[PDB]
RNA sequence: UCGACCAGGA
């Protein structure tokens, strides 16, 4: 329990089965997951230990946290995944769809929004009917790059009396964002209002998504024959970069920058055409994937992944590291048996040249596996550091 | 595996020979040419550490044992046979990895800690510890009802007998968001 | 700090989590073993004297 | 299938743990830090077989 | 240990109604009817029904959570027409349809030689 | 012929050979 | 029960890292998550 | 014909192919939903034990007595012990199913679906046969004996459905497709470089005409048209599983028709 | 938990008709979140599941052994040759609705592990019980009864 | 109960860059060289190629709940094939005599540049748009 | 340990046929995949079933008492 | 029911 957020009143439900259950947008405040995590429930016995529960420790209360002056809860997981695939110019829903998608809405007026399409079929937007979970007199106007009032690549924000006008709903929008919909909600309508919002959006967008569906696949990691060779000439190009300042060093024609080894200078050079390399292949991906690859999907909406993972995944695993340095000789002048005494290949020091979909060779198995061990070191320390720290 | 570069028709070979390999399999398939066979006959070797620092090992021992007179783009990159100086050979790469890693499929596939949490959680997967269980009396016992052997597989698994006494089943899975629970 | 800063306590509960959909961002889905074990002491009042002697 | 490798104490199967320790008789030499003042150090952990 | 009957599922519990129609404050002429121990079964093959119904202006479904078998019908019809004969109509239809499905596949399996 | 190269394939025989000899616990065994 | 009968202690520069010299000798992933991180090994 | 037409392609002893045309979707998918839960089916519900020298569990063994298919044919005429006016069971609500084995022989002694025993009055009604179908006449491996092994039960089996224990489904895996070619557009589809070659056509591609490139998008088409595929497990024949659906379905609304006029 | 790390608990248990299905009928025997691939980049789980569908209907054993020539692209032409489309996805359709889902999912064989962590053996509740002698608290555990 | 703007218009360009029933259309009016137009349009429903000529109607009516078809006494206002319902969100000050009005149908922007207008549109929300031909 | 009755999947009795399919493997020396299709295992769960189960109940039956 | 060790979980 490192927050005040850590701790919070909630109402009961009882419920069948043996979980205690939670709103999925409440997760991130207690920093809990679902792969075994147990919780921690203190009933309170006095009327007025209720009372200080329910007017200061409730949830909507901790909406917006003082800590970096920004809500501390936003749309998740598969509401935030939905909510992007929902609010595309290209998404339309039929009156069947629309009218269940009304009906979730708890606290709807019972006034069915007229189509934006009414000429052969009468289509509503996702905009649409998502702005119905959206309250009265919320203004919100963002602004991302190519933003011009017309929006053109369906860019930014442009909500008017909690009407969507223009904009893709993601991470930007409803995460726990500054600007956010959320930190707007919660101080123009109030807690309670906002915790009414996440319940709406929630109910709205999951249903919309349990009936569009979502998945992952390996062929989300696949990327096209020209593009694998571009990836592959790429690395390629960058080993013949090192090579050459390898023959450079050999022939005492480099000179160290300041306070620097020649060694030191060396390594930084090497490290970093091998890194922009990992880079430009991994850019290489990130681009020839169509927006229909799920991945590249879950990346848009902000619900889980970064380019490094298409990276990683699709093109080129990268430059392996311990103590912030490449692979050191741990036996006389090599990393491994496998090699020659005095090698300073990107091979030898550890580049895993291979992506996870190619998959690793003994050697790059080693290395990755010496890398993570530090990672896993980090993590066991810093938490008894980190913890104490707190106290 | 033990290479010498005596091998009169030609270069720098391994010791041993596609005979050793079949002289070795009669005796698997009459259950004579035992392991000790291999190293009574200096075929091959045990290297600690510090010998280890003394010696040049291959990966392969085909791929790297050849020459030089379209390569598949679906395979993964590897380097090649540089050294002529090669004193061993890696029996295999894969006898790198313990019991519990050893069961991982394709761990050649994935981010090194996520293969180091699984061996880990496989010492936690119900199965059969025992064919005897029923004649134990044991503090808590756990048996999986229908054991299924594993449709992937590794080849180190046989030397486990993770097929023979299984801890887990082949379930049907779809990755996908549906109810959102 | 083991018995005065902090202590074990009574009217506590501890059990699996799971996420839920159709919860409010507010509630919690309590396990019914865990509501027939957790008590709470309501005062009897003539606003409650019916409901109470109900449940007793 | 049982592999055997344990020993059977008060009835409970007990395994006993390969314990790791740096090798005897070994001659090893050290860099000693900056508040020192003693620069290396020459080492060799000597005990009878 | 916390997992309800499974018979809970179909069989209505002490003093239970298959139905409870409310009715609707939120609009004109609007209804809300709750179907206990019923699943999307009878939910969707309702509502879908209920749409073909040209004097019906609103009709959706939902099963506000999975644990419970029971689910809401929120039906609004033309000034005049009730919703609870909206519903009969719509129910009758559906047993008509699949009377003549029935009768349709019998003559249909005595056709065969397997 | 029998003097002929040994394969990747082959390998796993000599493994086999190992653990037929050896088994998995023959350091705490020895 | 077979990977138990495999284990490896270390009482106590750098001993948590997963060194060169590790090489087919002993399983580079398995090892505790825990503060035994790398102090367990396993052959 | 009437209303909904039906077109069988392909009937047997346990797999019925058909088309369901001039249907809605929901009609087509509510049927598919009872025919895997809600039609009545007899299985055994209690198992009390005698005598088990056996290798496996108590209620292992009870657990896959559950799940043998016994006959279900005149299921319709015995009353769910739950209505049934005795104390716990009987003819009425019930079927009485004996089983002793012993391992006479030196070899391994094999305990099958066979060797169960009606010992209940079936009062002539076609129910509690343990289903086989098996080439041999045996019929589901219940368990295995060695030689002084024994195992002596009674099995009392009850009426029920899926939704209680999916032991009480009559039917197998259902096939279930509409709109093979892509023609409503419920579905886009996943790919590298082309859908159309990427995706395997359905079989059912030669029961409707292709697209025709150059013609626009139908919006106004909804779908109709099913390509099922029901299986059964045994317990009722293959047209009884459809029949049988279709009946209780009717049923199911019929409650709601006489639940409004009680109102 | 599959044999990637990719632990997780159940959340809810739905029967056939409530799941989704692919034409032929086959149903999830679980539905895991595609938010558990990206960051984790498990790139083997995709693998092994591509590679049991193929060894299901073949009837071979498939050899997800490390460091071979097996590549995703060798096992998805396999499958194309099984008749379903070569990187594992499938049409699916909603159990509620009968509607095609919009997507297609990646369905397949996967081996999962029953692990030890069970939450009847975990769940736990005390309001007022056995004390502690010297300090007067409660007791200690859920095996003791404690607070 | 009107019609608030009506002309003529020739297609330039049909743009639809990553969407699949969507495309923004460009073009300019017959009548005034002033007159220009940059709308979204659901292709799907309503498909339209370069040098297309349409009659773009904006119309305030033929604040109440949607109704289904019953096109039997409906006053069908349809002498068109597209027909959307929007609102008016910018009101841009384009130089001289020059003003264009902003429109969202649900997320298909709209935007109408002109002069005559001052007379008509609206910063009222309720709008239609009707395309023939 | 010993055959399931029926597919945990699709419920098709899979536990009427461990003889059959050994049979057509040991007498017949067809190969597995042919002998799933052969035993009328058409979709994978079904054939996993079949294809991946261990039959342990064999070497409980050799302890004596 | 005094508490030490070991093994685990997030
Ligand atoms: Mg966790
Ligand atoms: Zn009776
Ligand atoms: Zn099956």
């Amino acid at each position: 329990s490192l927050h005040k957020m850590s701790m919070m009143a909630h109402r009961v439900k009882v419920i069948p089965y043996s979980t205690f259950r939670l709103n999925l947008s409440v997760t991130s405040p207690y920093n809990a997951d679902f792969d075994g995590d147990e919780m921690n429930l203190h009933v309170p016995q006095s009327e007025e230990t209720r009372a200080e529960l329910s007017q200061l420790c409730a949830v909507p209360l901790q909406i917006v946290s003082p800590q970096s002056n920004k809500p501390c809860m936003g749309i998740v997981q598969d509401t935030l995944c939905g909510i992007r695939k929902l609010t595309l110019r290209d998404t339309f829903i039929e009156l069947d769809q629309v009218l269940n998608m009304l009906y979730w809405v708890p606290d709807w007026d019972g006034v069915i929004p007229t189509p934006a399409i009414i000429k052969p079929k009468p289509l509503w937007s996702g905009k649409q009917i998502l702005s119905v979970a959206i309250p009265n007199g919320i203004h919100l106007q963002r602004f991302d790059e190519g933003t011009t009032l017309l929006s053109p690549k369906d860019n930014g924000m442009l909500i008017i009396d909690g009407q969507i006008i223009f904009g893709v709903v993601e991470k930007k929008t409803v995460g726990s964002s500054n600007g956010g919909l959320i930190h707007v909600v919660t101080r123009e309508k109030g807690p309670q209002v906002c915790a009414k919002l996440f319940g709406n959006i929630q109910k709205v967008v999951n249903f919309w998504l349990l009936h569009n569906g979502f998945s992952t696949g390996i062929g989300d990691t696949i990327a096209d024959g020209p593009t694998m060779r571009e990836i592959t000439e790429t690395i390629a190009e960058a080993k013949k970069k090192v090579l050459d300042v390898t023959k450079e060093a050999q022939a005492n024609l480099l000179t160290a920058k300041h306070g620097m080894t020649l060694r030191e200078s060396f390594e930084d050079n090497v490290v970093r055409f091998l890194n922009e390399a990992r880079d430009k292949a991994g850019r290489l991906a990130e681009v020839n994937l169509k927006d229909l690859n799920n991945v590249k999907q879950m990346v848009m909406a902000g619900s889980k992944g970064s380019f490094i993972n298409i990276a990683q995944m699709s093109a080129c695993v990268g430059q392996q590291s311990v103590e912030g340095k490449r692979i050191a000789f741990g036996f006389v002048d090599r990393t491994l048996p496998h090699f020659s005494k005095d090698d300073y290949s990107p091979e030898s020091k550890g580049f895993v040249e291979n992506s996870y979909l190619r998959g690793l060779t003994p050697q790059e198995f080693f290395f990755h596996a010496m890398g993570g061990r530090e990672g896993l070191i980090d993590t066991a320390v810093k938490t008894a550091e980190t913890g104490y720290i707190q106290r | 595996f033990i290479v010498e570069d005596d091998e009169s028709l030609g270069h720098k070979e391994l010791k041993v020979r596609k005979g050793h390999i079949a002289k070795l399999m009669a005796t698997e398939y009459q259950d004579e040419y035992t392991w000790s066979s291999l190293l009574n006959e200096g075929l091959v070797e045990y290297i600690d550490a510090e010998e280890e620092e003394s010696i040049l090992i291959a990966m392969q021992p085909e791929d790297l044992e050849p020459a030089e007179a379209d390569v598949d783009p679906a395979k993964r990159i590897r380097v090649s046979h540089h050294a002529t100086t090669f004193t061993h050979c890696e029996i295999h790469p894969s006898m790198i990895l313990g019991v519990a890693a050893s069961i991982i499929p394709f761990p050649d596939h994935n981010q090194s800690p996520r293969n180091t949490y699984q061996s880990a959680m496989g010492k936690q997967a119900m199965g059969v510890f025992l064919t005897n269980y029923n004649v134990r009396m044991d503090t808590m016992a756990n048996i999986l009802y229908y054991p299924q052997k594993p449709l992937g597989t590794t080849r180190a698994m046989e030397y486990l007998k993770f097929r023979e006494l299984p801890a887990g089943q082949n379930a049907i899975v779809a990755i996908a968001c549906y109810s959102g629970y | 700090r083991g018995n005065l800063m902090g202590k074990r306590v009574d009217f506590s509960a501890r059990t699996v989590i799971s996420g839920d959909p159709n919860l409010e961002l507010d509630q919690v889905g309590v396990p019914k073993s865990i509501a027939k074990t957790l008590t709470y002491p309501e005062v009897v009042t003539p606003y409650n004297i019916d409901r109470l002697t109900q449940l007793v | 299938f049982d592999m055997g490798g344990y020993f059977i104490i008060n009835g409970s199967e007990k395994v006993l743990i390969a314990q790791e320790r740096s090798a005897g008789n070994i001659v090893q030499v050290f860099k000693k830090a900056a508040p020192s003042p003693i620069s290396h150090v020459a080492e060799i952990r000597s005990a009878l077989e | 240990m916390n997992a309800p009957d499974r018979f809970e599922l179909f069989l209505l519990g002490e003093g239970e109604s298959k139905l409870k129609i409310d009715p609707d404050t939120k609009a004109p002429n609007a209804v809300v009817i709750t179907f206990e121990k019923e699943d999307h079964t009878l939910g969707n093959l309702i509502r879908a029904e209920l749409l073909n119904d040209r004097k019906v202006l609103f009709a959706a479904y939902k099963v506000e959570h999975p644990f419970f078998a029971r689910f809401k019908l929120r039906i609004q019809t033309t000034e005049g027409y009730d919703p609870k004969d909206a519903l009969k109509n719509a129910c009758n239809s559906i047993i008509n349809k699949l009377g003549a499905l029935k009768t349709n596949f019998e003559t249909e399996w005595n056709l065969q030689t397997l | 012929d029998e003097s002929a190269p040994i394969t990747a394939e082959d390998s796993w025989a000599v493994i086999s050979a190992f653990f037929r000899e050896k088994g998995l616990v023959s350091q705490q065994l020895d | 029960t077979l990977s138990h009968l495999r284990r490896t202690n270390t009482p106590i520069a750098k001993p948590r890292q997963l060194h060169n010299t590790h090489w087919g000798l002993v399983c580079p992933a398995e090892t505790p998550e825990g503060q035994a991180c790398g102090l367990v090994k396993n052959l | 014909e009437e209303g909904p037409q039906v077109k069988i392609r392909e009937a047997s002893k346990d797999n019925v192919d058909f088309i369901l045309s001039n249907v809605d979707l929901a009609m087509a998918n509510s049927l598919r939903r009872v025919m895997i839960a809600e039609i009545p089916t007899l299985a055994i519900d209690s198992v009390e034990v005698e005598t088990n020298t056996t290798v496996l569990a108590d209620e292992f063994i009870a657990h896959r007595l559950g799940l043998i298919p016994l006959q279900s044919m005149d299921i319709e005429q015995l009353e769910y012990s739950r209505d049934c006016f005795c104390e716990d069971h009987c003819d009425k609500c019930s079927v009485v199913l004996t089983l002793q084995a012993f391992g006479e022989s030196e070899s391994t002694t094999n305990v099958y679906s066979k060797d169960l025993v009606i010992v209940s009055n079936l009062m002539g009604r076609n129910i509690g046969h343990p289903i086989i179908q098996d080439k041999e006449g045996n019929g589901v491996l219940i368990c295995k004996l060695r030689k002084g092994q024994e195992l002596k039960l009674t099995c009392v089996a009850k009426k029920g459905i899926a939704k209680e224990h999916a032991k009480w489904g009559p039917a197998a895996a259902i096939e279930f497709e509409y709109d093979p070619w892509n023609k409503l557009k419920h579905t886009d589809y996943w790919y590298e470089q082309d859908s159309a070659k990427e995706w395997p056509q359905s079989k059912n591609c030669e029961y409707e005409d292709p697209p025709n490139e150059g013609d626009p998008f139908d919006y106004k088409a909804q779908a109709d048209t099913f390509y099922m595929n029901v299986e059964s497990v045994g317990s009722i024949p293959v047209d009884q599983v459809v029949v049988r659906g279709i009946d209780t379905l009717q049923k199911k609304v019929a409650s709601i028709l006489l639940a409004l006029t009680q109102m | 938990a599959s044999r990637h790390g990719q632990k997780g608990t159940i959340g809810i248990t739905y029967r056939r008709e409530d799941m989704p299905f692919t034409a032929e009928g086959i149903v999830p025997d679980l539905i895991i979140n595609p938010h558990a691939i990206p960051s984790r980049m498990t790139v083997a789980h995709l693998i092994e599941c591509l590679l049991s569908k193929v060894a299901a209907l073949s009837g071979n054993e498939g050899d997800a052994s490390p460091f071979t020539d097996i590549t995703v692209e060798g096992i998805s032409k396999l499958l194309r040759e099984h008749g379903y489309q070569s990187r594992g996805f499938e049409v699916m359709y909603n159990g509620h609705t009968g509607k095609k889902l919009m997507a297609q999912i990646f369905f397949g064989p996967t081996y999962y592990q029953r692990l030890r962590h069970m939450v009847d053996d975990k769940i736990h509740a005390r309001a007022r019980g056995p004390m502690q002698v010297l300090t007067r608290q409660p007791v200690e555990g859920r095996s003791r009864d404690g607070g | 109960s009107n019609t608030l703007f009506d002309d003529i218009f020739q297609v330039s360009e049909v743009d639809p860059g990553r969407y699949n029933k969507v495309c923004r259309i460009e073009a300019a009016s017959t009548t005034q060289d002033q007159c220009k137009l940059t709308l979204d349009i659901n292709v799907e429903l309503f498909p339209v190629a370069a040098q297309d000529s349409l009659t773009v109607t904006i119309a305030s009516s033929l604040t109440r709940s949607w109704r289904p078809p019953q096109a039997g006494d409906r006053s069908l206002a349809d002498d068109y094939d597209y027909v959307m319902y929007g609102t008016a969100y910018k009101f841009e000050e384009v130089s001289k005599d020059l003003i264009a009005v902003y429109y969202s149908f649900g997320g298909l922007l709209m935007r109408l540049e002109g002069n005559y207008r001052n007379l008509n549109n609206l910063k009222q929300e309720n709008a239609y748009l009707l395309i023939r031909r | 340990m010993i055959v399931p009755v029926r597919c945990f999947s699709c419920g098709k009795v899979v536990g009427d046929k461990w003889e059959s399919y050994l049979n057509l493997l040991q007498e017949d020396e067809l190969d597995e995949g042919t002998a799933l299709s052969r035993l009328g295992l058409k979709r994978y769960c079904c054939r996993r079933m079949i294809l991946t189960h261990v039959d342990l109940i064999e070497k409980f039956l050799r302890y004596n008492p």
